[PDB]
């Protein structure tokens, strides 16, 4: 059999991907952490633009070249992911 | 949205979905590159299970023949 097929039909696909995880948290995990919190959009939009560390690990997030409006749009989108 | 996030470089450091429970195959292949006995070793671990290498969560045994296990082991080790 083709390996890409066995990967699928023995369930390996359920637990393994080809590519390594990226350094920052997944957006669905961010959405889960901040769900229902009144000020979450404003908090995240500031983090997205200015960066920071310590919440998810020791690795610092760099500032990003976004307007404050884009930072808010991205915040709202990330929180939306379920 | 996703396009804006791609555009601004965010996806270099972030995915949409949580990491899967087991290690990525490119990481398994890179760990074992040039290691004698790796295909055998992995075939065995795919068949019989593994814990403590990549995390606290065990991989349970999988019901594969020594052929299906070897096939998958070779393909994993070729992921680059
Ligand atoms: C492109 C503009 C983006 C957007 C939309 C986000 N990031 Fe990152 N990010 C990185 C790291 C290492 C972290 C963890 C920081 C910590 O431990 O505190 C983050 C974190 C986030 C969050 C969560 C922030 C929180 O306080 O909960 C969010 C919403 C997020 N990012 C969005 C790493 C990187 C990068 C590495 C070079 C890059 C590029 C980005 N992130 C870019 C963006
Ligand atoms: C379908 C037959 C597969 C195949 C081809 C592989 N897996 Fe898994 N796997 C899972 C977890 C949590 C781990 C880490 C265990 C630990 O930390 O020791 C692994 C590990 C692997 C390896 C690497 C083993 C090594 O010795 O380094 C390989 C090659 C591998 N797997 C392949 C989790 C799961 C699953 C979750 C329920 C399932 C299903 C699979 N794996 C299935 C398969």
């Amino acid at each position: 059999e083709d390996p890409e097929v066995l990967f699928k039909n023995k369930g390996c696909v359920a637990c393994h991907a080809i590519d390594t995880k990226k350094v920052g948290p997944a957006y669905a995990d961010v959405a889960k952490k901040y769900a229902g919190r009144k000020d979450a959009v404003d908090y995240l939009a500031g983090k997205i633009k200015k960066g920071g560390s310590g919440v998810w690990g020791s690795v610092p997030a760099p500032p990003q070249n976004v307007t404050d409006a884009e930072a808010k749009q991205l915040a709202q989108w990330i929180l939306s992911i379920k | 949205n996703e396009q804006l996030a791609k555009q601004k470089g965010c996806m270099a450091c972030h995915d949409l979905k949580a990491k899967m429970v087991g290690p990525a195959y490119k990481d398994v292949a890179a760990k074992f590159a040039g290691q004698a006995g790796a295909e055998a070793e992995l075939a065995q671990r795919i068949k019989n299970g593994s814990q403590g290498v990549w995390g606290p969560i065990p991989m349970p045994p999988n019901a594969v023949s020594d052929d299906e296990a070897q096939t998958l082991a070779k393909w994993v080790l070729s992921q680059k």
